[PDB]
RNA sequence: UAAACUCCUGCUUUUGCU
RNA sequence: AGUAGAAACAAGGAGUUUU
């Protein structure tokens, strides 16, 4: 007979079966080529739904920018950035009279959080884009470049640890031209050798000088890379995800600061948390609209979405929403959390990086980078890229294009969910004064809402001012992919909802196995992840040690450390069996290395090493008891304990996992392909430093456990605890006090050395 | 000592030890995560990737010194080149065969003391026992709950603190030192590192991962605590809770309040309940507590709490000597008074009959918020010396004694008339309504009982009507200290008496605790509250409470019909339509259950209305008491939060909503069960 | 303060008519609201709105399938026509390795002849196929006659397995100003994908992967003892799952898809430049208990330099099977049939011999391909937790022991069938099947255009559950949403069935 | 100039030098 | 050819020798 599954949905709800609707089991799409195509068919896409803003041109960038908000009103249902500020204002001017002083409230946390943070909090976080190498740096490489930039420009006025001095020259390098930069390219020597009499080449690395200019540095520094949004599920199509700077996100991480500090006081963003207080805040107000629930009302839910939320948002209204939920706050507080929607409004995205072209004839591959797109033979494109081009050709400059319009993804959240709910705070009834009135919730950009009045003409007369409201702040909802039904039926974010209790299915699994960070520590993540996901994701018991069970089948194909019995073989399965006939503790020897499988849903939070441990016969636990450890490389307090998983909620989370210090827990391998680039002194250089950082962190204690923050010169840094090391040790100690003339020796032949 | 010649030994080659010289503090700062090689995007296949590799693992440079490059087998197990970033060598899996088979073995018998939290687990896990499955609902509640917080409470800086003391003391750079408290545990650990080994210092940061108190919102469907966040998904599921006791200390400072809130939800639904005086002893025999029910615990507690006492007194125990009155502690020092039973007109002329206390006494005034003294005389509050922890607290310690003293300026202030009739057929007493009156406003009580001036001597200090201190002037016998009110008194327990409603008499009829005296905070629970009958659905929530009702007249249908054709009163006092009764309209009180009572008794008596239909929808009404009414009771009105969704007399609702077709039945929305097909047939 | 760089940009960063931010700074704290929203509807347009049409039952117009020609198998192994060339009871002479467990299966097939193409590769030179297999037919037999006991098997670089595995056919990466004139020097075929239609096979693919078979073919690992009464009831609930999917055929296509997808990852690791030869081994345990080796033909991995995340690995993949391309060619677009042997089959009433074949194939994964074929596994996860959630949608109806409400009675509820007769319900046996064989093909046949499907396949599943719970459901727009799902069924085989499915859903869903 | 052999790399191969 | 889908891979990268 004719089989299809997707009709058990005739006897099953459809929100108690949608985990078969959703295909997370095979690959997810990646992009292949690049994101020039896809960021050019969205600065079109931006400059298309805002096309009627006074286009102004930039003093010091050349920037033939778009001004698009408080324009013409949009007389259309297509989408429109064009943003009221005269209402972008009063819609949170009614954010504060719904729930009183959040405003002051918040930024005084916020004054607090600027008050004690260092510049380590933006050292952690993606890859981002340098200026000094014009590439994705990773988080840690592009701050520690860019600050000896300082240091190799005059005016370094940062090392005072705070971030806030180096939020004020991040402004002042805007004023220096001459920013003489760092580069270094590789070159050849000639060496001899004498036991061979044989005369060979050496690899070494050379240096050489380079400067900019006032349009040339502001553009670097107000540049976002644009990638592709690799591995999203649910689109045909891809996006531009957004790297901003590295001048950016240093005032970006205080405009979310304050912005996720607004959420967490309000209560319709379930952004600020993770999935299980947005389950809450999700059936609060399904019970919240049963408070007026009269005797003959009728209450509509809308499982509404927002048709591209990125483009039509403008960080111009984000200027003015910190302008105004910064109310009577001090200068200098209202300045600083004020440049980052300013180089938002500026902001300059570069192209990605090109295009490959084909020979059909001599058969022959070659790609140009994307910045030679300001002159082509326009030829060599098809008529799809061909249209994409000339509608931005006016806006390359310097191999950027000039998009102040608009955000888009990997930048900036949870300020414009703000905005967004601050329109749904219009619906409380106090506000509205009309029969008809609405909640509902807000997150990124899919949002549900619920309104209700006493007939369907009240609801058709409410969901449309609620629309044509989003409409006045450039919040334009998809026609396509929403609809409306009574309560109990809806989603947000995936977290559907039936009658009252949620299937979650949302970041349903694509993880549940051996997400490899070392051999044991992906064990203890390993059954951590099937703890976790019982309580927050929501699976059952048999599903539970199912997940686990063939958690282990996997864990023993990437390990290769099966049983003894069984008698496969792989690259060892003899010396397994002398643990296995030696020790009388047969049944509890460990699994990563061939073991049996204690594991169940009784002990998951229980650790791998910690659960074999009452049984152990003292030889084994004894040779792993070795606390040398040429395993381990025994880590810091940022990553001990600490995996990057990624879930679909957020770009990225970190989870940790109750890891016992156990041989198996290794670091792998680097990658090695940073050799063969012409950026081979970045690492040669610097592989030598954190063989002997590491050296002056021995004679800190705390150094491996707090961040140490003192004076510079790691060389002087160190001999002012070795004169305090001497004294302590000369009026008390078990050692001789002419050895400790030893001591006092070595101090000024340092400083002999100049 | 010989550390420092290789500081200065690499000085001497080139330039390139000579940039750490130039390096910052801010810059080793930040180089301490300087990553060449980025974070994975996908370290899943990186680590598939790279284990088909000959050599995956990165194991620093000491493995060329300790460890073969040829084993018996026939592998090469290291790599004689270096990693790209380091110093530090490339090896093989093999590598970590050879050591976990033919390395060192060492003997730390105080390695558990360095993972000791991980050891306790596997105590409460091994040591700990099951219960069987109770097949309920899951109605789960998402609350911020905390995981491991360990000892003393002690802030997550503070936790840093003590740890940075005991790794080495000099980087403590603490402006505050420590309180008194800390200042013993931390010579307690102090020794201890010692006492594990020649230790590294990772077992300094594992005695700070035991005092971070981490709050994380988890659906918590049971207890909330320490001990029972760590399992958390053995409990708790899908048809079912699994009873889990776990072994160890159960506790002496607060299962006290894991009993007190135990206690409250069966108070509270005894008053609801027809009989509390025979459900608040049924009910204690199938509630349990963490395993231990609440017979085992009741016996071994001299805790003094409202609710608490009435479950011991219920049971034939004794209770203390102190009454009670707005839910205060009141102890009698000194003084004797005789009751005399008294009508005042109020400022509405209202006549209120009170029990005057004819003779000076002294009292001592402990709530939950204050601890006072009232000098107390025949209708006249003589001296009030008070304390609290704010002036909110006074504002609650001086209005419970501006009822009790009786005064005519207090019954004078009454603005308007008093009907707190509380959700009951009963009544209620004066003493407690002039409580609530000015609890909720007693801004003209102020201002009539007097104002004098004061001398502040000794920081005893005066208060204003306008709920302010002042040293010069301040209301008649009322002062504030700056201190604590001594106490320190003992009361003696004697038998106690108790009735139907709850009220606790003495050998003399003193009714000393009352369901009136009971306070309306709602705690959060910490050993798992778990009871065996059907109470539990008004914890989960008022729209569960309509949902599981309807729910289980399903399965037992049989059991209800053959109770509803032979004993329909056995069928109205059960326990479990009482939940129900707690949302029914107090204005319509006895008068569904009047009608639904009669409708019934209608359908007895014609025999051919046996619909099925009606049957399930109107009987939760009936386990009210019924009163007559006049003809107009088909409004059928249900408490949902705050508002009262109604139930129709024919067809469906929102609320009740059955299909026939589906033969399902719709309560606000969920499915409940599915009734079977012959009560449908027959007649 | 902001200097005299910023502090000028701090201008164009501001609504138009606000030339100074210090004005604009102090505009905002001289600002309450007017009453400026109902004074911009006002101003709005009347033609701005969110109206909503009503969503019936007569609405719903059924998704329109692309047009064009049949599509073709895509799956990087066969699916319904394998062939199971086994050895049973490995013990001696079948060993763990999987070059020498290949050699005992085709000694053990008696009957082979000469390779003759039945049908052609129509774009593809034909006879470097049948080179190919001669060579691994040699190649093969060129370690069972010498004891030099290899681990794995390296092809040697011919003129015909050059060709079916790209050797040097990328162009090579000039500069750009090399030869600029070339008169084709073209951006790359960005076009759409050329549509296919929905052909009668790939609904025969799930037909297949559907029904049970007489193996067992998921046995793994333990876990500890169930002394908690959760573990006794789920572990009751979990061998209660695997009696309906260790003998199931989508778990030998889990259980292939996981091995091949392991071996080409591991092989190209090791070896990225030569040429390996990989088998196709699955291990099916039995209905008593004795094993068995199944093998179902030979890979050659191709060059392996995977610089990026999605480079392609090309290889040939060689599958024994029995069903005639004849029969129905408008599946094997991209296969070159040979014909290679004859066995002997039982018959109920009598006996038969009927030919074999031999499906050549030049394909291609990249990396994410094939480690998402070894997460494989992880369809039983996702078919085992709806029949988890199966129990929480019956939790609350019996509120006792469940998992003895299902499996002991054959109350075949759940309705899954299509048929003549009707729509055909099934128990649940036979469902824990079909939501593991639809969980497999979405990682098989998984493309781009499977999840820009099943994205607003959903937001149509969910309203039509609305409207059959007469929850009076409305869009505002639902004909621009059938033009987001029609945009996404372009050509491949599996996505054109599940909206064959679908319409077959609307067209049940509604009467 | 066209052919072969020699070393590195498999996320850093996205691009700045001589 | 093949993979694939709005742009890609079909080794990149360094050395030597011969119209």
């Amino acid at each position: 007979m004719d089989v299809n599954p997707t009709l058990l949905f005739l006897k099953v709800p459809a929100q108690n079966a949608i985990s078969t609707t959703f295909p997370y089991t095979g690959d997810p799409p990646y992009s292949h080529g690049t994101g020039t195509g896809y960021t050019m068919d969205t600065v079109n896409r931006t400059h298309q739904y805002s096309e009627k803003g006074k286009w102004t041109t930039n003093t010091e960038t050349g920037a033939p920018q778009l001004n698009p908000i408080d324009g013409p009103l949009p007389e259309d249902n297509e989408p429109s950035g064009y943003a009221q500020t005269d209402c972008v204002l009063e819609a949170m001017a009614f954010l504060e009279k719904s729930h009183p002083g959040i405003f002051e409230n918040s930024c005084l946390e916020t004054m607090e959080i600027v008050q004690q943070t260092r510049v380590d909090k933006l050292t952690q976080g993606r890859q981002t884009y340098d200026w000094t190498l014009n590439r994705n740096q990773p988080a840690a490489t592009a701050l520690a470049n860019t600050i000896e930039v300082f240091r190799s420009n005059g005016l370094t006025a940062n090392e005072s640890g705070r971030l806030i001095d180096f939020l004020k020259d991040v402004m002042e390098s805007m004023d220096k031209g001459e920013m003489e930069i760092i580069t270094h390219f590789q070159r050849k020597r000639r060496v001899r050798d004498n036991m061979t009499k044989k005369m060979v080449t050496q690899r070494t690395i050379g240096k050489k000088k380079q400067r900019l200019n006032k349009r040339s540095y502001l553009i670097r520094a107000l540049t976002l890379n644009t990638m592709t949004k690799d591995a999203e599920r649910g689109k045909l199509k891809r996006r531009a995800i957004a790297t901003p700077g590295m001048q950016i996100r240093g005032f970006v991480y205080f405009v979310e600061t304050l912005a996720r500090s607004i959420c967490e006081k309000l209560e319709q963003s379930g952004l600020p948390v993770g999935g299980n207080e947005k389950k809450a805040k999700l059936a609060n107000v399904v019970r919240k609209m049963m408070t007026n629930s009269q005797d003959t009302e009728l209450s509509f839910t809308i499982t509404g979405d927002n048709t591209k939320w990125n483009e039509n948002q403008n960080p111009r209204m984000f200027l003015a929403m910190i302008t105004y939920i910064t109310r009577n706050q001090p200068e200098w507080f209202r300045n600083v959390l004020s440049i980052a929607p300013i180089m938002f409004s500026n902001k300059m995205a570069r192209l990605g990086k090109g295009y490959m072209f084909e020979s059909k004839s001599m058969k022959l591959r070659t790609q140009i980078p994307a910045e030679m797109l300001a002159s082509i033979d326009l030829k060599y494109f098809n008529e799809s890229t061909r249209k994409k081009i000339e509608k931005i050709r006016p806006l390359l400059i310097d191999g950027t294009a000039s998009l102040s319009p608009g955000m888009m993804m990997g930048m900036f959240n949870m300020l414009s969910t703000v905005l967004g709910v601050s329109i749904l705070n219009l619906g409380q009834k106090r506000y509205t004064k009309t029969t008809y009135w609405w909640d509902g919730l807000q997150s990124s950009d899919d949002f549900a809402l619920i309104v209700n009045a006493p007939n369907h003409e009240g609801i058709q007369a409410g969901v449309d001012r609620f629309y044509r409201t989003c409409k006045l702040v450039g919040i334009n909802m998809s026609k396509k992919k929403s609809y409306i039904n009574r309560t109990g039926t809806f989603e947000f974010t995936s977290f559907f909802y039936r009658y009252g209790f949620v299937a979650n299915f949302s970041m349903e699994l694509p993880s549940f196995g051996v997400s490899g960070i070392n051999e044991s520590a992906d064990m203890s993540i390993g059954v951590t992840v099937i703890k976790n996901n019982m309580i927050n994701n929501d699976l059952g018991p048999a599903t539970a040690q199912m997940a686990l069970q063939l958690f282990i089948k996997d864990y023993r194909y990437t390990y290769r450390c099966h049983r003894g019995d069984t008698q496969i073989q792989t690259r060892r399965s003899f010396e397994l069996k002398k643990l296995w006939e030696q020790t009388r503790s047969k049944a509890g020897l460990l699994v990563s290395d061939g073991g049996p499988n204690l594991y169940n849903i009784r002990n998951l939070h229980i650790p791998e090493v910690c659960l074999k441990w009452e049984l152990m016969d003292e030889d084994y636990q004894g040779r792993l008891c070795n606390p040398l450890n040429p395993f381990v490389s025994h880590k810091e307090i940022e990553s001990v304990n600490n995996a990057v998983v990624m879930p679909a909620h957020g770009p990225a989370k970190s989870m940790e996992y109750d890891a016992v210090a156990t041989t198996h827990s290794w670091i792998p391998k680097r990658n090695r392909s940073i050799l063969n680039t012409s950026q081979r002194g970045i690492l040669e250089d610097e592989q030598m430093y954190q063989k002997c950082c590491n050296l002056f962190e021995k004679f800190f204690p705390s150094s491996s456990y707090r961040r140490p923050v003192g004076i510079s010169s790691m060389v002087e840094a160190m001999v002012s605890r070795a004169r305090i090391d001497a004294r302590i040790d000369f009026e008390s100690g078990r050692i001789k006090k002419e050895e400790f003339a030893e001591i006092m020796k070595i101090c000024s032949t340092i400083e002999e050395l100049r | 000592m010989e550390r420092i010649k290789e500081l200065r030994d690499l000085m001497s080659q080139s330039r390139t030890r000579e940039i750490l010289t130039k390096t910052t503090v801010d810059h080793m700062a930040i180089i301490k995560k300087y990553t060449s090689g980025r974070q994975e995007k996908n370290p899943a296949l990186r680590m598939k990737w790279m284990m088909a590799m000959k050599y995956p693992i990165t194991a620093d440079k000491r493995i060329m010194e300790m460890i073969p490059e040829r084993n018996e087998q026939g592998q090469t197990l290291w790599s004689k080149t270096n990693d790209a970033g380091s110093d530090r060598v490339m090896v093989s899996p093999l590598a970590v065969t050879w050591w976990n088979r033919n390395g060192p073995t060492t003997s730390t018998v105080h390695y558990p003391k360095v993972y000791k939290t991980y050891f306790e687990k596997v105590e409460r896990l091994k040591h700990g026992t099951f219960g069987p499955v109770h097949f309920r609902n899951q109605v789960k509640i998402r609350r911020r709950v905390d995981i491991n917080p360990g000892h003393a409470d002690l802030s997550a800086k503070e936790a840093q603190d003590v740890i940075m003391e005991v790794v080495f003391p000099n980087e403590v750079g603490a402006r505050i030192l420590t309180s008194e408290s800390q200042l013993t545990i931390t010579k307690e650990k102090k020794e201890e590192l010692q006492d594990c080994k020649i230790a590294p210092l990772m077992v300094a940061y594992m005695l700070e991962r035991e005092l971070v108190r981490k709050t994380r919102f988890l659906p918590v469907a049971g207890g909330t605590s320490s001990v029972y966040i760590e399992v958390l998904h053995l409990t708790q599921g899908t048809c079912w809770e699994q009873m889990y006791t776990p072994g160890g200390e159960v506790r002496n400072d607060d299962v006290d309040q894991s009993l007190i809130i135990a206690a409250r939800n069966i108070v509270r639904r005894a008053t609801v309940s027809a009989d509390p005086l025979a459900s608040l002893l049924e009910m204690c025999h199938s509630t349990q507590i963490g395993g231990i029910r609440m017979v085992d615990i009741l016996r071994q507690n001299p805790t003094e709490e409202q609710a608490v006492d009435i479950c011991k007194a219920a049971m034939g125990l004794r209770i203390s000597s102190s009454f009670s009155f707005g839910g205060f502690t009141f102890k009698r020092t000194s003084g004797s008074s005789v009751k005399k039973e008294e009508e005042v007109l109020t400022g509405n002329l209202q006549t209120l009959k009170i029990r005057v206390h004819e003779g000076y006494e002294e009292f001592t005034m402990v709530g939950r918020r204050a601890t006072a003294i009232l000098r107390k005389a025949t209708r006249r509050l003589i001296q009030l010396i008070v304390s609290g922890r704010d002036e909110q607290s006074i504002a609650e310690a001086i209005i419970v004694a501006m009822v009790f003293s009786q005064e005519d300026c207090m019954i004078k202030a009454v603005r308007g008339d008093l009907n707190f009739v509380n959700r009951a057929n009963q009544r209620l007493n004066p003493m407690h309504q002039l409580l609530r009156h000015f609890q909720k406003d007693a801004k003209v009580l102020f201002q009539n009982w007097g104002i004098e001036p004061i001398d502040n001597v000794m920081g005893m200090i005066g208060i204003l009507p306008d709920m302010t201190p002042s040293a010069e002037m301040s209301l008649r016998g009322v002062r504030v200290s700056k201190m604590g009110v001594d106490e320190y008194s003992s009361t003696e327990r004697v038998v106690v008496s108790i009735d139907r409603f709850l009220r606790v008499r003495d050998q003399q009829g003193n009714v000393l605790l009352s369901p009136e005296e009971v306070s309306e905070t709602q705690g959060t629970e910490k050993l798992t509250i778990t009871y065996s009958s059907s109470m539990m659905w008004e914890i989960n929530g008022p729209e569960s409470v309509l949902v599981n009702t309807y729910q289980w007249i399903i399965r037992n249908w049989e059991t209800v019909k053959i109770q509803w054709s032979q004993d329909p009163t056995m069928l109205y006092n059960k326990m479990e339509f009482e939940s129900f009764q707690s949302l029914v309209p107090k204005a319509a009180r006895g008068q569904y259950s009047g009608f639904v009572r009669t409708l019934f008794q209608q359908m007895r008596d014609v025999l051919g209305t046996f619909d099925t239909v009606q049957i399930i929808k109107l009987l939760p009404f009936a386990a009210a008491p019924p009163e007559q009414s006049r003809m107009q009771f088909s409004s059928l009105t249900v408490n949902v939060r705050g508002s009262g969704m109604r139930i129709l007399v024919r067809g469906n609702s929102p609320v009740f909503n059955y299909n026939k077709a589906t033969k399902r039945l719709t309560v606000l929305g969920k499915d409940a069960g599915a009734l079977t097909e012959d009560p449908d047939e027959g007649t | 303060e902001i200097t005299g760089t910023m502090c000028r940009l701090a201008d164009q960063s501001l609504p138009p008519n606000f030339s100074s931010l210090e004005k604009f700074r102090a505009y905002v704290d001289g600002f309450e609201p007017n009453g400026c929203i109902e004074g911009k509807l006002s101003q709005m347009s009347k033609e701005v709105n969110a109206r909503i049409e009503p969503f019936l039952k007569t609405t719903p117009r059924p998704l329109r399938l692309p047009d064009g020609p049949p599509c073709s198998q895509r799956s990087k192994f066969l699916l319904m026509d394998a062939l199971k060339l086994s050895i049973e009871d490995p013990s001696h002479e079948g060993e763990g390795i999987p070059l020498y467990d290949a050699i005992k299966c085709m000694k053990t097939f008696f009957g082979w002849k000469e390779p003759n193409i039945v049908k052609p590769h129509e774009k593809g030179i034909n006879p470097n196929y049948l080179l190919a297999w001669k060579q691994v037919l040699a190649e093969l037999q060129d370690i069972e006659n010498e004891e030099k006991i290899p681990k794995t098997k390296n092809m040697r670089k011919t003129s015909q397995l050059k060709w079916a595995l790209g050797e040097n056919m990328a162009p090579e990466k000039v500069d750009f100003e090399d030869c600029k004139d070339v008169s084709d020097l073209r951006q790359y075929d960005s076009d759409e994908p050329k549509p296919r239609s929905l052909a009668s096979w790939i609904q025969s693919e799930f037909n297949k992967a559907c029904e049970l078979t007489d193996s067992s073919w998921i046995e793994l690992d333990e876990i500890g003892e169930d002394v908690a009464p959760i573990e006794h009831i789920a572990s009751m609930r979990r061998n209660y799952f695997t009696a309906e999917v260790s003998h199931c055929r989508a778990t030998e296509y889990i259980m292939k898809g996981v091995y091949i997808n392991t071996a080409l990852l591991n092989a190209s690791c090791a070896a990225m430049d030569d040429f390996q030869l990989i088998p196709m081994i699955s291990k099916c345990r039995t209905k008593e208990g004795r094993r068995k080796t199944n093998l179902y033909g030979f890979i050659i991995k191709g060059r392996s330099h995977l610089r990026n995340d999605t480079d392609v690995v090309n290889f040939v993949s060689m599958e024994f099977s029995l069903t005639d391309p004849r029969l129905e060619p408008h599946k094997w677009e991209k296969y070159c049939v040979l014909e290679i042997g004859d066995m002997l089959l039982r018959t109920a009433i009598g006996q038969v011999s009927r030919p074999m074949f031999l499906y050549v194939r030049t394909n291609g994964t990249s990396k994410i391909k094939m480690k998402w074929g070894m997460e494989m596994r992880r369809c039983l996860l996702q078919s085992l937790q709806q029949i988890e959630s199966m129990i929480e949608a019956e939790s609350s109806v019996k509120e006792k022991d469940m998992t003895k409400e299902f499996f002991e009675n054959k109350s075949e509820t759940w309705p899954i069938g299509e048929s003549p007769k009707g729509m055909e319900e099934g128990s649940i046996g036979k469902v824990c099947r079909t939501l593991l064989a639809k969980s497999v093909f979405n990682s098989l046949y998984a493309s781009p255009q499977l999840e820009g499907f099943s994205a607003e396949s959903r937001k149509l599943l969910l309203i039509v559950q609305a409207l059959r719970d007469n929850l009076e459901p409305g869009t505002f727009d639902l004909g621009g949403l059938y033009e987001a799902i029609e945009e996404c069924l372009i050509n491949d085989p599996w996505v054109l069935l599940n909206a064959s499915w679908f319409n077959s859903f609307l067209t049940h869903a509604l009467k």
